[PDB]
């Protein structure tokens, strides 16, 4: 397990542990094989049930009811339906933070099963009820099978020197596959320096790196010299040649050959077969990340000059880990998947060292309030970590974290690294002076890392955990005419898609109105798209009836439509990436229906009925055009200019279809809530004269995004907050507004 | 390069009196470069056929730029006729509306039933006379 | 090898005494060649800037020791701002250096050519004396500006005397030094002061000198002094803002980061002449000033982003890393990098990186940077191949290793050669993430550079400052109106491929606004006087730059936005009648239609005038419009009109980019011989620069008539931006002469990145611009002349006959629109059908000529001619608008023609018209009478 895990991704380790647990279970003495239970676990969704679903005491959702009725097929599980509705603490267990620790006894067994039997029973119950905790329960099952601390080696930082010197033969190359944003050249350079062995580092390319690499390899086999070839994934043919040459050299002992390369499918399979593979990723969890950072930093560099340096380095490592593994929750954490890596941490270390040495020349025990907090915060927010930050919201999040951590109050005793992780349990600042104190404090961190540590909501991992569990089950399971259909689908699509919508009448008085101009352009673009898609679908129907011939364009359209890929011609408005054709068609139908309603409203009134209508910004080609049109209409109504205008939104022009991501509004103020989304019914967009006055403390700026993928900012709303709330908490929680 | 080789082989004269001009050996005779399947040439990664751009340049501007001396060569007694297929034919790609301006298009369809009957009827009556 | 030595051993007289033993032993091969190369590299090592010059240029330079005037061209590319050197009357003693803008830096200590005859040594001494002279003049200027520092109510006359006394870079340096010293002294005086606020005196001094400059720029000023003033306001407004920020934040001591973060200068002429008097310092980053004559260049409005960029670049240089600004195009990357490289006063070379830069080229460039110590900004670095990015990661790691070795005359491994490395080195790579034609960077290289996100420049402050500097008294309100106007125009207008509303757009608008203001001042003076309406000047600039690229459905939107942002004022097009009469004359000479306003051919005249405007504003132009919109004629007629209106000839080279391989377009560099052969564009540019035939006195107009894709136009990013410079893999840098315009006649910019769209002023030639009646009139005018005298008369009276059928709403137009309503195998293009029709009518005239020749007696008469022509016209319409369609489409067009015509037609009711030809006598004869039922021979069948 350890040797294979050294060269495989962190997502797939749990599956390998599951398979090894199965192998150990089949190798036991007398305990039952539990083949039926594993069969139901691997494929439980495959069982088809038409109308047998029946909710009990309204305690199970549709998915939960389907799961429990599917799982009732197992003979020990015949009484699930009656037993769950006869239990009262089951409701408390369902919404428990960690139900994996305690699973109520529900399965009926004639004889007391072995503890592994109880473990697999609990695994089935967890899969049926709490798919989010499926990873935790699988971890518990692996623990009960292979013993505790079985896959605890993966948490420890990898020891390069011992593995290279013992587990690697000279002929076999050492392969360091690196995910994007990570490079293994630095670690092995440090290894070579530590061993005091001269090493040849060469980057592959330019047709001269090949000759240099060949010469270095020829010299190194008779001398024990180490050799590095960096970014060797751009010359696969030369890499075939390298494998063929390396198969037979019988080189000198202590000789090694390192091949730095990225993870792409264009690397040869035979080289991967013939070499030891090492994969470098962001370590999982804050604990392992702290451990890796502390191992990376030399001991001599810490505990040199003032004793506050160790606490500064611990704060730096905590900040680095927090921002590093917030990247996992990209839609809700950092809006973009940045590349906070090892160079960022090295630059942070260098700046901290230089500024601490400048602020304290020789003298130790510098006062906490004399450390250059402002210098470090600005350098970390504007030059090292903020350099890769593009949008202003991510920049303000980085400023929030830097101001929360890098401060004099961090040297107190009651300073909290995390505001709240359980609502009452707060991560306390370790009262350490020397490095080993902070290191051991890291090592006693509990194994219950929730996203609430990060500032993100506690329920920000449900979807990701369930997806990982489904992927784990799919991996484990993998381990063990179109013409008539297109005819039917095209007919159904043409049926559901409405007919062409009418334009808007161009009059002398309506042409001047900005709202009318915007709506005319909208309906014109919608009509063009509707006509194009309707004639394309009609052409598909005619061809699938066989009467019409085949065109290159028609061939391409059919080929990309049978696969569920949205045609590129139909992609005229901004859409979330990578949906199926059916979802796009439903969205288009809703958009065209709204456009027809707009046309009817304009027909009822040329201008008087164009202001008092409600528009869902989710379905609209260019929402910023709508915002600009409302601004222009308000500016033209009065004598006010466009610039002397600011937007104030009152949640009840009328705007519908908006949803808040984790905020409940009472009247117009905001209060933080644990709900994933909160609907905004009939928001009003009011433009008022700009007063050039600084906003109040309770006022915060929430971005408004078009869809779930926060990748297209529409406009920003300044919301006020209710009593006893902190705008910093709003910013760190990633509250936003979604049109879709 | 195909057209360049064709001109080098048949249009030897690359003479440059008061300007570089390209003409065939056989004086007093024009030259028709019958380019067949003109729309088969693949377009670049950015949707642009190179030889089509060359033809448009050497037809509209009436010449090209030779790579040997970067000098303008003007066509003399040279003309182009192409033969192609409908765009809906698989493997075919439409030409740029910029090239079409200098070349009129004529559509030749398959001979109709009566047309085939009469055309090959004459052939059969000629053959069976043996 | 042998041919090389044979060619190069028979040159000038003294050129052959350069290690002449090979010359005598020639008139073996490897030894001679390597000895010559060793001599070249020795001379290059003697004077580091020789690693920027070519080997042939260097050999000619050494051969031309006696003649110094012929050597006054390589100084432009050896140095940064040096373009000429001032010698004595006897051509023996150099007295100083002259920039290309006519600015002189007289050497404090002249050096004589006779007193050091070798080229390299006297060049080294003139470089050193230039640095020494700049240092001494900076010291004198700082001493002078001390007086303004310790005085209030300063005298404008002496202040302007100081400004035009010294060079521009020295003036800005003195201003910054004085401000830094004053603020440092004030902060030291405050110390732990509870209420002492003497820095308000510094703020008041900045205020009063800024007011003096504002008054001085409102009136007529000399050119160089005008630019010095513009720079000085740009710096002093930043100083004012920084001082206000310091006052608001209430900084007590000079060691606070709120003062340490901002760049501050430290001057002390006490130390020796090692040229270390200046100590430019960012946050804990100590920088020396590598005194070199930059000349007079533009200064950016140090904005909040331009500061963050300064901070990050200085930090990267402190860590001895490189800087990698990244973000959207036109966000101030290559100009901020350059502006910071000139703030420290160091030689900065910008290279436009493309995939043709091989490993040896990068190594040679890096060797030159090592020897000279000059900075390097590699524009569009990601445009290299990924393999080559990985390959040059090694060189970056070697060069940075030499800088890290300096920390412990340093040599680094660069192309199996050990080269001296100076600490002033810098390597910068600007890149555009997520853009077409760009390759991703390896993590190995990406960790060798420090990157920042230059995504959104602060255009409001950029505008307000550039204006305030121009002389607009309400610059604040103007910027507050124009920047939101741009941001609302970006949203309200329809998305188009040629639409650009970024910083490059705002910049072109504000420069045009300044020029318009100057012209209006001149016009008013031809009849102080500062009651101008500024809003209408801005409207004129916007309408002269933004309008020429709007589509026909966007102009109302833009004008409504302008009327809403600027309520109360409007601009009317300049008459330009002195050009319009010339346009009318030349259009008449070219059989093209001319009009004014709502006449026929009026929109086309508006577009050619807009093209003239863009020619005046931009140096790169781009014509976007459907094929057959009059783009080619617009610039042809404009060139022919300007060569008469102004008297300067205009020569246009038309190059098709995609026709030939880009290797032939730009050039090739064989990796073995390392010889550069000019491509097509490079050859033309070199011919223009080397005005042997007076090419610099002609209005050269290079036009790229083809398709724009992000592969070749990206090689022109450096020629179409402020750099006006062409950078080659050979290292050669070709400046764009001011009399050259790079044009691109395209039909669409769909396959183009925003980078090229941002430059090259857009002119949108809509299809409605060239009306069909104009095409008809062109044909008829060409028919009434250009004999295909007797033949000319046959064409004339034929045109007289066909005149009624070519009405704007005549038969041909209706037939054409109906044909566009039908279906064709290929998409119907108007100019294709019209070309076929015109060709067939020309053939009709040839048929008349043939018939007239065939019958010398009884010549073909007018009634017969009119019958024949009026039938051949219908025949031609049918065979031009439906020669590409299937049979029943031809029948449909024939039926439409029959029901909407008055020309006599065949009377048979069933057979379609197309089955009829037109006999030379003028009768609609059937075609089924020319199909003999022949009988093939019994052999050779099929
Ligand atoms: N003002 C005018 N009066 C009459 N005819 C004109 C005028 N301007 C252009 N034309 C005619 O229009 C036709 C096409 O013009 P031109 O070649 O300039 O178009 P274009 O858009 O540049 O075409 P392409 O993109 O294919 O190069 C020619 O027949 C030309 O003579
Ligand atoms: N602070 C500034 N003040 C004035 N003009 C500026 C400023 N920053 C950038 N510009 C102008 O904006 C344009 C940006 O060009 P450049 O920096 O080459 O673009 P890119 O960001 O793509 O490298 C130039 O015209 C430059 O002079
Ligand atoms: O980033 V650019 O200077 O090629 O527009």
């Amino acid at each position: 397990f350890n040797r294979v895990a050294r060269g495989m991704l962190h997502q797939d380790h749990i599956t390998f542990a599951m398979l090894l647990a199965r192998i150990k279970l089949k190798g036991t003495v007398g305990e039952p094989t539990y083949d039926a239970e594993f069969q139901h676990f691997l494929r439980g969704n495959e069982i088809v049930l038409s109308a047998g679903s029946t909710p009990r005491i309204q305690g199970l959702t549709v998915e939960q009811a389907e799961a429990v009725v599917r799982l009732s097929c197992l003979p020990a599980f015949k009484d699930l339906i009656a037993k769950v509705q006869a239990d009262e603490q089951f409701g408390i267990w369902l919404d428990s933070s960690s139900p994996e620790q305690t699973v109520p006894y529900l399965w009926s067994e004639e004889t007391p099963a072995t503890p592994i039997g109880q473990a697999i029973h609990r695994l089935l119950l967890i899969q049926a009820f709490r798919p989010d905790r499926l990873l935790a329960m699988a971890h518990m099952f692996v623990s009960t099978n292979l013993g505790e601390s079985f896959m605890s080696i993966m948490e420890q930082p990898l020891d390069l020197t011992h593995i290279v010197g013992t587990e690697v033969k000279p002929n076999t190359p050492v392969l360091m596959c690196s995910v994007p944003g990570y490079d293994a050249s630095g670690h092995v350079e440090d290894l070579a320096a530590e061993q005091n062995t001269q090493i040849t580092s060469i980057a592959i390319g330019s047709a001269e790196g090949f000759n240099q690499a060949d010469k270095a390899i020829n010299t190194a086999v008779k001398s024990g010299r180490w050799v590095m070839l960096k970014n060797v994934h751009l010359a696969p043919g030369w890499l075939m040649q390298l494998e063929k040459k390396l198969h037979s050299l019988q080189p000198h002992a202590c000789f090694r050959l390192f091949l730095t390369m990225e993870i792409n499918p264009k690397v040869p399979v035979n080289l991967l077969r013939a070499g030891r593979i090492f994969v470098f990723e962001p370590p999982p969890g804050v604990k392992a990340n702290m451990l890796r950072t502390f191992s990376s930093i030399p001991v001599s560099r810490i505990c040199k000059s003032p004793n506050e340096r160790a606490r500064l380095y611990f704060l730096l490592a905590w900040f680095h880990a927090i921002i590093q593994e917030r990247l996992r929750y990209a839609p809700l954490g950092w809006s973009k998947k940045y590349e906070f890596g090892e160079s960022d941490l090295r630059s942070a270390c260098d700046t901290v060292d230089t500024w601490l040495d400048d602020t304290a020349k020789g003298r130790q025990n510098i006062s906490p309030d004399k450390i250059p907090w402002s210098a470090l915060k600005t350098l970390m927010a504007q030059s090292i970590y903020g350099g890769r930050v593009d949008n202003e919201f991510d920049q303000r999040l980085l400023n929030t974290f830097l101001e929360r951590l890098f401060t004099t109050r961090s040297f107190d005793s009651e300073f909290k690294l995390a505001c709240k992780v359980d609502g009452h349990k707060d991560i306390q600042m370790p009262d350490g002076i020397r490095r080993e104190e902070f290191v051991q404090w890291v090592e006693l961190l509990p194994d219950t890392q929730t996203p609430s540590w990060l500032g993100l909501p506690n329920n920000a991992e449900r979807v990701l955990l369930t997806t990982q569990g489904v992927d784990m089950i799919s991996k484990m399971l993998k381990m063990q005419a179109w013409m008539r259909t297109l005819h039917t689908t095209a007919s159904n699509w043409l049926h559901l898609i409405p007919q062409t919508l009418s334009h808007l009448k161009r009059t002398v008085e309506n042409i001047k109105d900005p709202l009318f101009r915007f709506f005319e352009r909208e309906v014109k673009m919608g009509a063009k798209l509707l006509q194009d898609v309707r004639q394309d679908l009609a052409d598909v129907v005619q061809v699938c009836e066989g009467k019409k011939k085949q065109t290159n364009y028609l061939r391409t359209l059919i080929n990309e439509l049978v696969k569920g890929i949205l045609p590129r011609s139909w992609s005229h408005y901004t859409v979330p990436a990578g949906m199926t054709v059916i979802q796009w068609v439903s969205d288009f139908s809703e958009r065209i229906k709204q456009l027809q309603n707009i046309s009817l409203a304009a027909a009822s009134g040329g201008a008087k009925e164009l202001k008092n209508i409600h528009v869902c910004l989710g379905g609209l080609f260019v929402p910023e055009a709508y915002i600009t049109a409302t601004r222009q209409y308000v500016a033209q109504a009065n004598s006010w200019s466009l610039e002397e205008l600011c937007l104030e939104v009152n949640v009840t022009f009328g705007v519908t279809g908006l949803k808040l991501q984790g905020a409940t509004c009472n009247n117009n103020k905001l209060s933080l809530s644990n709900a994933i989304s909160t609907a905004l019914p009939l928001t009003q967009l009011r433009w008022v004269k700009q007063t050039n006055t600084e906003k109040k403390a309770s006022v915060v700026t929430l971005p408004v995004y078009l869809n779930f993928t926060r990748a297209d900012l529409i406009f920003t709303v300044d919301f006020e907050i209710a009593t006893k709330e902190d705008p910093r908490s709003f910013y760190e929680r990633g509250v936003a507004v979604l049109c879709t | 390069e195909l057209l360049l080789k064709t001109f080098d082989h048949y249009c030897e004269y690359r003479r440059t009196p008061n300007g570089v001009v390209l003409a065939p050996v056989q004086l007093g005779k024009w030259l028709v470069l019958f380019c067949d399947e003109i729309n088969l040439p693949d377009m670049d990664k950015y949707g642009t056929q190179r030889v089509i751009s060359f033809i448009r340049q050497m037809v509209e501007h009436g010449g090209f730029y030779r790579t040997s001396d970067q000098t303008w060569v003007k066509l003399e007694r040279i003309q182009f006729v192409g033969a192609c297929n409908p765009p809906t034919d698989p493997g075919r790609k439409p030409l740029s509306h910029r090239f079409l301006r200098h070349v009129p298009v004529v559509y030749v369809d398959y001979p109709g039933p009566a047309s085939l009957t009469q055309i090959y009827g004459t052939f059969n009556r000629a053959m069976l006379r043996l | 090898r042998w041919v090389y030595l044979e060619g190069i051993f028979t040159g000038s007289a003294d050129i052959k005494h350069l290690l002449p033993v090979e010359t005598q032993r020639f008139q073996l091969l490897g030894k001679i060649q390597k000895a010559l190369g060793e001599y070249l590299e020795r001379e290059r090592s003697s004077f580091p800037r020789f690693y920027f010059v070519g080997d042939e240029d260097l050999l000619e330079i050494i051969g031309n020791s006696k003649n110094v005037a012929k050597l006054q061209k390589h100084f432009k590319k050896m140095f940064a701002g040096v373009s000429s050197i001032i010698l004595n009357e006897d051509n023996s003693v150099v007295l100083g250096i002259s920039s290309r803008e006519g600015e002189e830096v007289m050497f404090k200590t002249p050096v004589s050519i006779t007193e050091h005859p070798k080229i390299n040594e006297w060049l080294t001494l003139v470089e050193k004396e230039m640095r020494v002279t700049l240092a001494k003049l900076l010291a004198e200027s700082v001493t002078e500006v001390e007086i303004f520092g310790k005085a209030t109510s300063i005298d404008p006359n002496t202040y302007i005397t100081w400004i035009d006394k010294y060079q521009a870079q020295l003036v800005v340096l003195s201003a910054q030094i004085a401000w830094s010293e004053n603020v440092e002294t004030a902060l030291s005086s405050m110390g732990g002061g509870g209420d002492a606020a003497p820095l308000h005196s510094v703020l008041s001094n900045v205020e009063v000198t800024l007011n003096v400059l504002a008054d001085s720029v409102l009136m007529e000023q000399p050119p160089l002094r005008r630019r010095k003033l513009e720079h000085l306001i740009t710096e002093l407004v930043h100083q004012r803002d920084v001082t206000r920020s310091l006052i608001k934040s209430k900084i007590d001591n000079a060691k606070s980061f709120e003062w340490l973060s901002q760049m501050r200068f430290y001057f002390d002429p006490k130390q020796t002449d090692v040229l270390q008097q200046l100590s430019i310092q960012m946050a804990n980053a100590k920088f020396n000033y590598g005194f070199e004559y930059l000349g007079v260049q533009d200064k950016l409005v140090q904005t909040p982003l331009t500061d963050r960029c300064y901070l990050t670049m200085t930090q990267a240089l402190e860590a001895r890393l490189g800087g990698s600004p990244f973000g959207p195009a036109g966000t101030g990357k290559t100009e901020s990098v350059k502006a910071l490289g000139h703030q420290l006063g160091r030689f900065v070379l910008v290279f436009n990186c493309d995939e043709t830069f091989d490993f040896q080229a990068m190594g040679r460039i890096f060797v030159g940077l090592c020897q000279v110590g000059a900075w390097g900004c590699f524009d569009e670095f990601n445009r290299l191949e990924e393999r080559m990015l990985s390959a040059v990661s090694q060189q970056v790691q070697c060069i940075q290793e030499a800088l890290r070795e300096h920390s412990n005359p340093i040599t680094c491994e660069l192309l199996n050669k050990q080269v001296k490395v100076s600490p002033d080195m810098a390597i910068f790579i600007t890149m555009n993430p997520g853009y077409a034609g760009r390759s991703n960077l390896p993590d190995n290289l990406k960790k060798l550079f420090r990157s920042l996100a230059m995504t959104k420049p602060d255009r409001q402050l950029i505008a307000q400052v550039m204006l305030y500097s121009q002389g607009f008294r309400t610059a604040e309100v103007l910027a507050n109106k124009i920047v939101p106007f741009f941001k609302l125009c970006d949203e309200q207008l329809s998305s188009q491929s040629h639409y650009d509303f970024g910083l490059r757009a705002l910049k072109s608008v504000l420069v045009s606004a300044g020029n318009v203001k100057r012209e209006r001042i001149q016009k008013i003076k031809r009849e102080i006087a500062e009651n101008l309406p500024e809003q209408e000047i801005l409207i004129q600039s916007v309408c002269e730059t933004m309008v020429p690229k709007l589509v026909a459905e966007d102009i109302p939107l833009l004008f409504s936005l302008l009327s809403d942002v600027f309520p109360g004022v409007q601009y009317h097009r300049g008459e330009m009648t002195a050009l319009r009469e010339e346009l009318k004359k030349v259009c008449q000479e070219m059989y093209l239609t001319y009009g004014d306003g709502e006449e026929v051919g009026g929109m086309w005249v508006e577009k050619v005038l807009q093209l003239y405007q863009i020619t005046q504003i931009n140096h790169g132009l781009m014509m976007v419009g459907p094929s057959g919109s009059g783009k080619s004629m617009a610039w042809r007629v404009l060139l022919k009109a300007l060569e008469r209106l102004e008297g300067v000839e205009g020569v246009a080279h038309i190059i098709d980019p995609k026709a030939i391989s880009k290797d032939h377009l730009y050039g090739t560099l064989d990796p073995n011989t390392r010889e550069w052969t000019d491509g097509l564009f490079t050859h033309v540019l070199r011919k223009i620069i080397d005005s042997v035939r007076g090419e610099l006195q002609k209005r050269q107009w290079i036009v790229f008539d083809g398709d724009v894709d992000p592969e070749w136009v990206e090689n022109l990013n450096s020629v179409l931006d402020d750099n006006k410079l062409l950078t080659l893999p050979n290292g050669e840098r070709l400046s764009l002469p001011p009399n050259v315009r790079i044009m691109f006649e395209v039909q669409d910019l769909k396959y183009a990145t925003l980078a090229t769209v941002s430059r090259c002023g857009m002119v949108w030639f809509s299809e409605d611009v060239l009306s069909t009646d104009m095409i008809f009139n062109n044909f008829l005018a060409r028919l009434r002349s250009i004999p295909l005298s007797p033949m000319l008369q046959i064409q004339r009276d034929a045109a007289t006959i066909m005149q009624p059928y070519f009405t704007s709403n005549g038969l041909v137009t209706k037939a054409l629109e109906h044909a566009f309503q039908l279906e064709h195998i290929m998409d119907l293009t108007r100019l294709r059908c019209l070309g076929s029709l015109f060709s067939m009518l020309h053939q009709a005239c040839r048929n008349v000529a043939q018939y007239n020749a065939n019958h010398p007696d009884f010549p073909m008469q007018i009634e017969q001619l009119e019958r024949y022509i009026q039938r051949y016209l219908v025949y031609a319409i049918l065979w031009s608008l439906s020669g590409d369609s299937r049979l029943k489409m031809r029948a449909e067009l024939g039926e439409y023609i029959r029901r909407i015509t008055t020309v006599p037609l065949p009377t048979a009711p069933n057979i379609p018209i197309i089955d009829y030809e037109v006999s030379i006598s003028g009768e609609w004869s059937p075609w089924q009478a020319k199909v003999p039922q022949i009988e093939v021979e019994t052999h050779k069948v099929a």
